[PDB]
């Protein structure tokens, strides 16, 4: 008759997990290499996916922490003394403008909350509430997008969470300054409904529930084959 | 011993004293004033929706594997329920599922009847995607398979994975019942409306899936009926639809 | 002691700020008439609707005048349109549509008023037919009669009000939605002809007003599509 | 196959032979590690309690 | 309808509502202070002696004749009862015998189950004497015979004389029960301790003999089980043994 407090939904699902690692440069190059983008979802990290897909419906708040580490870049014309690096982190709600390049107008939109962060301080954090039209997120959706019974199968538009975009505020004239971003994601005030059997087959697609047939368990020698045995000894005489 | 039920004044059914499983503990009911994200007050058709709709019987044989029906699609052509599906836009209703077998005392077997909510299914080719014709017919059972399917747009039908990619042995987590021919002969499941929105389109959303799977195969002697008939009956409970009149 | 969201500038934040000009006394406010407390007040006002926008009348005052011809029109249709403010070409430029265009989500009931601008000696009837979202517009007078209709007599009465209701599967429609033939239709039919004595003009006009009913909801404010240029003036 | 779950009981004349046998270790034994109980237990490094078994004769 | 019994917390048994025969009218009980011819107060083991000991099933066939078990020898190797038999010197205990058959409604037959106290048996050669190996095995049934036995040290096994030299038709005088497959399917007999001394050695004295004899032979049709299994269960009641400690 010992405690069960560690098996509750809160203590089971509120563990921070690293869900994205990206890199971006601070100088000339291909524009797509000068910013980092991520669409918020729980279907790309298999370890977190297996935990969220024990329940059919979920309702939680998001807490996102960004760890940013920058270093100098080898080449010619190295910077002898740089003041400090500042980074801009922008959260785009569902339906907001999304940048197609760095130094775009969407970076200065008033509907997108942004964080300006200087090197040396504590990691930046933000919290997003339960932002959806429906009354819950749904891990499994059996249905179509249009009512013609045709379209994308298994896609629901009621569980969009937005995007995260990170770039360098500074304009650098001497040298390049590569930076690396890590995203830590955590649910809070979690509520879950309608439990489901955990998955057996390995994941094959982030968008689908497709699978390969897998054996229901691990093989055994015989039906009456108990595990191994013990040799004769002082107790067994 | 026996009990008769008369719903809709047009349907008669007979049952014996047996255990009934009430969904997730809740009973189907109308929509209260607490929950809503629309304006027009729902119209409540109950004169003809609440009646027994007996689907066609199926044959349980020695080498059969299992069957599934998608609801609410299974009642697309079923009388006035189909007309309300076509004429309206939003809908909500719970169901009562009766499953009855007809086997003598000399047969043997064991069935599992489950009601899986939001039973999304995979495809045979892991790259392609399923189509609407392979998921479910109108009111005809879709059979499982003993071996691995190899179609292009066909749902994977290996029985022991149940098409959802999970172990078939753990399907008991959902509302379910066991029909052991040695003791039981029928099962009843009352399923309420389960979704994340108060109303949804009937043709777009598959509310749930009814699966019948034999764990113990059918066995008998030479001079006996080669099959066992299984009969499934559905009676909608507490159906609602949007309003078609100006405010 | 210092959370990750401590030192950022979120453009939709509401914190107090230091005052640039303390020790300054602002002018006390007076009582100017006509204060606005909500945008819905701008939507519950009747505004004339340009039903007759046939590419010869968009650049003219003939857009608003629905023509009623005399002679002998057997059962021909006077006018007809679809009930989708904010997106239909007819309604998107009125007060209601232009308020609705600012909001991504909206819902409610729409009130229509018809006024007969014609001689006081003119007599006739019209049939106003409304079809639900999932149906088809009536093709002749008999089909329109068998649906939801009202017979409007321009001899007994001069104006006819009609409150189109809101029956939808969800609780919020969208301006940027592809939901044609799912919005409802309103048509007007010649129940009889227009009868005048010797000396009155044989043809008349109908004016249409559309506005908001008591109940509406709007959500998710967004930029209007009517303004195009992103350039700064000078 | 589906024959994994069915424990076979043969007729004829079996004198005193063993029908089946296994070891009680959920989470680690090949028999139990893939059921609901074992797969919940596998998430936790420490666990303890009593296990209930039901046998049904089909 | 059905009843479950849990003796010793390790044994479970199931029975239906059937008549029970309480020995000679008396119920098994401990030894009071009235009767004794010894000094040391008996120790009373009941934690493990009072549990169901299910013996092996036997097959009733068309040409079978009958079987007998000698008690208390039948529980020589049966768990803790055998240990108490070996470790102690004097003993006393009553028993409860359950006999159950498993036959369908299409079989037929009739069995007699008796409990004969002090069932001394003769020999095949009227001059010689029997040995201890031919009287009874440990816990295996000893079969009767249709014809006359001709061994040297073997018990006469003609069924209609029952080995005791008396008419088999008059065995009803002892505690007994009839198992007619047409109506009954089980029998229960509660047998107290019957002897002329309060205590005696387990290995020396055979308290009684349990005999199962079919009067109506088993008959059936070609497509049916060739046999009927008979299961016998024994649960000791009110066991006593002498004391091993100084006064």
């Amino acid at each position: 008759y010992h405690s069960r407090t560690e098996s509750s939904i809160e203590n089971f699902l509120c563990r921070a997990a690293c869900v994205y690692i990206a890199t971006y440069a601070s100088a000339g190059g291909t524009p797509t290499e000068r910013y980092a983008s991520w669409r918020i979802n729980t279907r790309q990290m298999v370890q977190l996916r297996r935990k969220f897909e024990l329940f059919t419906y979920l309702r939680f708040d998001m807490e996102i922490t960004f760890v940013i580490t920058s270093t100098q870049d080898p080449g010619t014309q190295l910077a002898q003394d740089m003041p400090v690096l500042t980074h801009q982190i922008m959260y785009i709600p569902p339906g907001g403008p999304v940048p197609n390049s760095a130094t775009d107008f969407a970076w200065q939109s008033s509907t997108n909350p942004s964080i300006f962060w200087t090197e040396g301080c504590a990691p930046a954090r933000m919290s997003v509430p339960f932002i959806s039209i429906g009354n819950a997120y749904s891990n499994f959706y059996d249905g179509w997008s249009h009512f013609t019974q045709e379209g994308v199968y298994g896609f629901n538009s009621l569980n969009n969470m937005g995007h995260i975009y990170v770039r360098h505020v500074n304009e650098q004239s001497l040298g390049v300054s590569t930076s690396t971003l890590r995203v830590y994601f955590k649910p809070k005030h979690v509520r879950a409904w309608v439990p489901r059997p955990p998955r057996l087959s390995p994941y094959v697609k982030s968008s689908n529930v497709n699978f390969k047939p897998t054996a229901v368990t691990t093989e055994r020698k015989d039906i009456n084959d108990v595990g191994t045995l013990r040799p004769v000894g002082y107790t067994n005489h | 011993r026996v009990r008769s039920i008369t719903l809709g004044n047009s349907t008669i059914t007979t049952q014996e004293c047996a255990n009934v499983v009430v969904g997730y503990g809740v009973w189907p009911s109308y929509l209260q004033d607490n929950e809503a994200t629309a304006e027009d007050q729902p119209t409540q058709p109950d004169v003809a929706t609440c009646r027994f709709y007996t689907l066609d019987s199926i044959q349980w044989q020695k080498e059969s594997d299992g069957w599934w029906w998608k609801f609410p699609e299974a009642l697309k052509n079923m009388g006035l329920f189909g007309q309300n599906m076509e004429y309206h836009y939003l809908g909500r209703s719970g169901y009562t599922i009766h499953v009855q077998c007809n086997a003598s005392k000399f047969h043997q077997g064991c069935l599992l009847v489950v009601c899986v909510p939001e039973a999304e299914m995979g495809c045979s080719d892991v790259e392609r995607e399923v189509v609407a014709a392979s998921l479910s017919s109108e009111d005809t059972a879709k059979s499982f398979s003993r071996t691995e399917s190899n179609g292009q747009h066909t749902v994977q039908t290996v029985v022991y994975n149940a098409g959802m990619g999970v172990g078939v042995g753990n399907l008991t987590i959902f509302p379910h019942q066991w029909i052991n021919l040695r003791t039981n002969n029928s099962a009843t499941i009352v399923m309420p409306y389960i979704n994340s929105v108060p109303m949804d389109n009937m043709f777009r959303h598959y509310n749930f899936t009814l699966m019948i799977i034999p764990f113990a195969k059918l066995e008998y002697t030479e001079q006996a009926s080669n099959y066992v008939p299984i009969t499934v009956t559905v009676a909608p409970m507490c159906a609602e639809y949007n309003g078609l009149r100006l405010a | 002691m210092l959370t990750p969201g401590s030192n950022q500038f979120l453009t939709s934040d509401d914190f107090q700020s230091p005052s640039a000009m303390p020790q300054f006394d602002v002018t006390p406010e007076m009582k100017i008439p006509g204060e606005v407390h909500n945008l819905m007040e701008i939507a519950e006002v009747d505004s004339v609707v340009p039903v007759n926008n046939t590419k010869e009348n968009i650049n003219s005052m003939e857009a608003y005048r629905i023509p009623v011809t005399g002679g002998d029109q057997l059962h021909t249709q006077v006018f007809g349109f679809q009930m989708q403010p904010g997106l239909n070409s007819v309604f998107k430029r009125t007060l209601l549509g232009e308020i609705l265009n600012y909001y991504a989500h909206w819902s409610g009931s729409v009130k229509l008023t018809f006024v007969f601008c014609g001689s006081a000696m003119a007599t006739g009837k019209f049939l106003l037919a409304y079809s639900p979202p999932g149906a088809s517009p009536p093709q002749n007078r008999k089909q329109a009669m068998l649906g939801t209709h009202v017979i409007w007599d321009v001899g007994l009465q001069s104006s006819c009000v009609l409150c189109i209701p809101w029956i939808s599967q969800t609780h919020y429609r969208l301006v940027q939605q592809d939901e044609y033939t799912s919005a409802g239709y309103v048509t007007c039919w010649y129940q009889t002809g227009l009868i005048v004595p010797p000396g009155a003009p044989p043809s008349c006009t109908i004016l249409c007003f559309a506005s908001a009913c008591n109940d509406f909801s709007v959500r998710n404010l967004r930029d209007t599509p009517f303004i195009e240029q992103t350039q700064l003036l000078q």
